[PDB]
RNA sequence: CCCGUCGCUCCUACCGAUUGAAUGAUCCGGUGAAAUGUUCGGAUCGCGGUCGCGAGAAGUCCAUUGAACCUUAUCAUUUAGAGGAAGGAGAAGUCGUAACAAGGUUUCCGUAGGUGAACCUGCGGAAGGAUCAUUG
RNA sequence: ACUCCGCCGGCACCUUAUGAGAAAUCAAAGUUUUUGGGUUCCGGGGGGAGUAUGGUCGCAAGGCUGAAACUUAAAGGAA
RNA sequence: UGUUACUUUGAAGAAAUUAGAGUGCUCAAAGCAAGCCUACGCUCUGUAUACAUUAGCAUGGGAUAACAUUAUAGGA
RNA sequence: UACCUGGUUGAUCCUGCCAGUAGUCAUAUGCUUGUCUCAAAGAUUAAGCCAUGCAUGUGUAAGUAUGAACAAAUAGACUGUGAAACUGCGAAUGGCUCAUUAAAUCAGUUAUAGUUUGUUUGAUGGUUACUCGGAUAACCGUAGUAAUUCUAGAGCUAAUACGUGCACCCCGAAAGGGAUGCAUUUAUUAGAUAGCGAUGAUUCAUGAUAACUCGACGGAUCGCACGGCCGCCGGCGACGCAUCAUUCAAAUUUCUGCCCUAUCAACUUUCGAUGGUAGGAUAGUGGCCUACCAUGGUGGUGACGGGUGACGGAGAAUUAGGGUUCGAUUCCGGAGAGGGAGCCUGAGAAACGGCUA
């Protein structure tokens, strides 16, 4: 190509969007924004495919152009705005407020929130370094830059960000014993306690996570996101609570549901 | 001395005409010879910390970082100036016959004056940025043949 | 035009490379500046990749030169190119390139030396000048060329890239090395 | 049952004087458009005090990149060729009878010479021989 | 020197199948659909043909390397 | 801290296709839907999972096998 | 479905092939054809040649209206709508095709501490001015040419167009003066230890200092709403400039992996072949290029050369297992726009529904 690609073929779109292959030749091309295009959920998918408020591509534009949808407390009018993990989506007219969290099968779930819990979000710290004039700053994995951070905050820590004051309220150091969620790979959406950190000089660092039921799984440091200090997350989790069930166990529940339901 | 080229060879950033003395200052400051550790558990040879050679492609006293793949092999050619050919021997799996065949690859690598090498010696090479048309590796350790 | 691609080169084995695509704009080169010493200063502005700017100096006469041991930098006139390690033909053409040995006017540094040490090469003022004179040392080789009004200097900038000819005054064993190259 | 020359028809390929031919590609060399950079140039325009300042076209100079064309050379592919000559096919040609029986000179291998043709002969070898056998 | 017993090595022969094989036959040509000790060379219907061409060796005779077009429903082994 | 192969487990790995779970498009090839009751709705509805040579990355194993090494020990 | 049958003999058992049998998201062709669902379709030969039409334009309350425009009103700059035109942006995506290309493309796997990146998102930008200047389009009216979104001259007038412009250290009779935003270029200096940040690893992030540059930088812009103090102050937005991070990406790059051919055994190196030093050029690494120096680099583990009716992969057909064959084509990557070459604009093109030869 001679420059930037503006189209996304439907079969090349991320699988966790769950787009039907015969729905059309194209999928929404995620706009540039805080999250990567492969780890986001464009507002058009949320409003039309997940919430059913819009029936067509055109109707999503009407909803957004009325300024009825907000992401992280700010109105967004871009149809392909890349809303991602921990983002807070608010729709004042419907009095609804959701947090984008992965279900245990690795797909984004619109977790309904209470009005009180919709005033903050969690962010993972990418790095901390000195800026111009020797002023320290930290940047996150959701594209945010915070100047004058607490000197104790380091890379891979999690910060609680208030969407009103736009300031760091509290932070969690990345250490063994905290509850974390997996944000990428095979184990995406699984919640457990960080049990070990295996460092390899020059290579990726591996982290061993143990589920509440004793199931242990590994992953890369880049796919970990601390949710709370100790064992209690600072955010509300969906029903599964990051517990991944075997297909045999899942089939057992389905069989029982038909007997009762 | 090491001044054998048409230009005067020196390390960048090491000021040699300072009125003050370099006694009690870190390498590369106060006119002291500059050297560094490359990490990954490799040791800085004594010949590079106390040497007088100038090599901007040296991994310990030059301006090149080691990052990427660390490979090992045997010195195949040591006839170039500060460059050797490293032969890497490996087995290629032939699927249909469920057997192996011996293959090899010649990897050019830069060798700093702090290392002594001869054909047949075992060498470890670390990847660096392109240093020439073919060289992408720097010698990090030499084990004499028969040791 | 000028290209920096490897497609025209031979393989490391020696075999030829058959062409499989046309030249790309993102691998181009450009004509050398060939900066010369001349009082008719000329620097042309070049638009480069990303919309950024390079300054190509065709002719220069002054430069910003630093006396390292004294930690003083002054703008001074470039007088002559005397030595070039790459190509002696760049010396007689008076081409300004990085690492070329040139002679610069010593007048701006003499004024600072007289204003700083009170020496040629107000009660509270004389108090400090004599205080600074205790730790004053001047290389004999460096002082010998102040009489002629010219200092040997090395260009540390790239005039064809930044449009300027900056450098530092030679001293120490570097000065000895080059003055031996000029001793003929 | 069977071998070859010779004679007739057709098919495939080969050799071949022609310094064969055609087509394509490549090397070297020659010439060289255009563009770009540089040098000079200063039509013209503007702005100050009939002199300055700035901008600047045509054109020109050197260099770079370099199409294109024209040689010689090489390679590739296709193709004509007097004549020479091979193989195969073609119910029911001529001359013999070489191989099959000890095939009427046992056959065969290597090599050499010779003869219309199969073949013949010399030398050494093999049995796949027509002898597994003479302490007679 | 000869006679008797035995050991190792060699050229062979005789009987036999519990073996193998299309059989002739083979104590290896056995220990193979119950398929694998190691390794080199080499064959893929009959012709065209060990021919043409190129290379290489030879003083030559020729040797080594070695096709295709085309043709054919058999040719061949043992009994 | 001699270097490897091999083996185990794991991470990373495009989708579509292939295998495969769920689902009565009337069946089917398919599709990724739908289902539940009858309210101003519900099931957080579903859109699983496996496979994926070789090379590379990381744990456990050390039989088999390769290379290297050994007595003027430059030995511990 | 882990399968065979006819054919050499008078008959027999073999070797061995010929023929038959079945499939192909496999093409063509023949004959035949009522209904439902689904669906490929000028790739193969000619990346041969193309008539005609169409395939890229674009307007918000928010850059610029005096149409001699419309509508509705009735001493005011304008302030209902708005053609045209300037300005801005886009046209580098998409679509098409498979010609060239055999460690090349490409695949998995790396690296950028080796770079650029309009936009999005986050953060960050010092202690005549009650607002400057000259042009030009539309329009207007003299035209030229057989002729083209071919073209000349004259009269007008705008801006978010164009050009401008308010906007600690040193010297020192401690007065006074110099420098003093951000960026640019060079040099000196700090960046410890085990006040003082990060990495497996950087004289790294970043600080201070001496100067440097004839710096498209640091708002002469627009909409809506009107309020609060006694002229002053002030709301919510739009657009734009610069820096860092982020996102969207590219470029280059590590390791391993590709079909047939030896009737291809040596190839490369004067004119770059392999490496070194110093430069030049580039967004940046690099013989990428120049000067000088060294004599290297590859090869029966098949270099080099030749063939391909060769784009690579995801995959496709058939498959007891192993395997054989195919892969122009809708997903990904690359490449090209009749053949070459060159280039402008731009964040991005060596662009072809752009230009030059
Ligand atoms: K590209
Ligand atoms: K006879
Ligand atoms: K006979
Ligand atoms: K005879
Ligand atoms: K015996
Ligand atoms: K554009
Ligand atoms: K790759
Ligand atoms: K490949
Ligand atoms: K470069
Ligand atoms: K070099
Ligand atoms: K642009
Ligand atoms: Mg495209
Ligand atoms: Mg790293
Ligand atoms: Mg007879
Ligand atoms: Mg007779
Ligand atoms: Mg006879
Ligand atoms: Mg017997
Ligand atoms: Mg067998
Ligand atoms: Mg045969
Ligand atoms: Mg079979
Ligand atoms: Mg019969
Ligand atoms: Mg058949
Ligand atoms: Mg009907
Ligand atoms: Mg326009
Ligand atoms: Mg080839
Ligand atoms: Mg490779
Ligand atoms: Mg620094
Ligand atoms: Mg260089
Ligand atoms: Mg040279
Ligand atoms: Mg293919
Ligand atoms: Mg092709
Ligand atoms: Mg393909
Ligand atoms: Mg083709
Ligand atoms: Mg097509
Ligand atoms: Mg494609
Ligand atoms: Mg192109
Ligand atoms: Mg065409
Ligand atoms: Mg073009
Ligand atoms: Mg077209
Ligand atoms: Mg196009």
């Amino acid at each position: 190509a001679r420059g930037l690609k503006k189209h996304l073929k439907r079969l090349n779109a991320p699988k966790h969007w769950m787009l039907d292959k015969l729905g059309g030749a194209f999928a929404p091309k995620p706009s540039s924004g805080p999250h990567k295009s492969r780890e986001c959920l464009p507002l058009v998918i949320i409003l039309r495919n997940r919430l059913k408020y819009a029936l067509t591509y055109r109707e999503v534009i009407s909803i957004l152009m009325q300024r009825q949808v907000m992401v992280d407390g700010k109105v967004r009018t871009d149809k392909t705005y890349p809303a991602g993990f921990m983002d807070v989506v608010t729709i004042p007219k419907t009095n609804e407020s959701f947090r984008l969290l992965y279900d245990t099968k690795g797909r984004f779930r619109l977790h309904s929130l209470r009005d009180e819990e919709a005033k903050f979000k969690l962010c993972k710290v990418r790095s901390v370094q000195f800026g111009q004039k020797g002023i320290p700053y930290l940047n996150t994995y959701d594209g945010r830059t915070i100047r004058y951070p607490d000197p104790l905050i380091k890379a891979n820590d999690t910060i609680k960000l208030d969407l009103d004051s736009n300031k760091i309220v509290d932070f969690i150091k990345f250490d063994v014993g905290n509850v974390v969620m997996v944000t990428g790979g095979r184990n995406r959406g699984r919640v457990g306690i960080l049990k070990n950190r295996e460092k390899h000089k020059g290579s990726f660092e591996t982290v061993h996570i143990q589920d509440s039921q004793g199931h242990e799984f590994a992953t890369r440091l880049g796919n970990v996101f601390t949710l709370g200090k100790g064992s209690k997350p600072w955010v509300s989790l969906p029903k599964g609570k990051g517990i991944k069930l075997s297909i045999i166990e899942e089939a057992r529940k389905r069989m029982a549901a038909q007997s009762a339901t | 001395a090491e001044q054998t080229e048409k230009a005067f060879l020196k390390q960048p950033g090491v000021f040699l005409s300072s009125k003050k003395t370099g006694k009690g200052k870190r390498p590369g400051k106060g006119g002291n010879r500059y050297f560094k550790s490359i990490g990954l558990g490799f040791k800085t040879p004594r010949e590079a910390t106390e040497g007088t050679y100038i090599d901007k492609k040296c991994p310990f006293t030059g301006n090149v970082s080691i990052r990427g793949r660390i490979l090992a092999g045997t010195c195949h050619s040591a006839k170039m100036n500060r460059t050797i050919i490293v032969r890497r021997n490996y087995l290629h799996y032939v699927k249909k016959y469920q057997r192996y065949e011996k293959r090899h690859s010649n990897i050019p690598a830069h060798i700093s004056p702090c290392f002594r090498v001869k054909e047949g010696d075992h060498v470890t090479i670390g990847q660096c940025r392109p240093l020439s048309k073919t060289v992408r590796f720097n010698v990090l350790k030499v084990i004499p043949a028969g040791s | 035009g000028i290209s920096r691609d490897s497609m025209h080169k031979r393989r490391a084995t020696g075999g030829k490379k058959k062409s499989w695509r046309k030249k790309r704009k993102y691998e181009l080169g450009r004509q050398p500046a060939n900066t010369k010493i001349s009082s008719n200063k000329t620097v042309r502005r070049i638009r480069v990749r990303g919309g950024n700017v390079k300054w190509r100096a065709l002719r220069l006469d002054t430069g910003n030169f630093s006396w390292g041991s004294e930690a003083v930098t002054r703008k001074t006139r470039i007088l002559d190119v005397v030595y070039n390690a790459s190509n002696n033909e760049l010396v007689r053409t008076q081409t300004l390139v990085k690492s070329a040995i040139v002679q610069v006017d010593a007048a701006p540094f003499k004024q600072w030396y007289l204003q700083h040490y009170g020496i040629d090469i107000s009660n509270h003022v004389v108090r400090k000048i004599e205080n600074r004179q205790a730790d004053r040392k001047l290389d004999s080789h460096l002082e010998e060329q102040f009489a002629s009004g010219r200092l040997l200097a090395c260009i540390s900038s790239r005039p064809g890239q930044c449009g300027r000819a900056d450098g530092y005054i030679l001293e120490g064993k570097e000065l000895e090395f080059y003055m031996k190259k000029l001793q003929k």
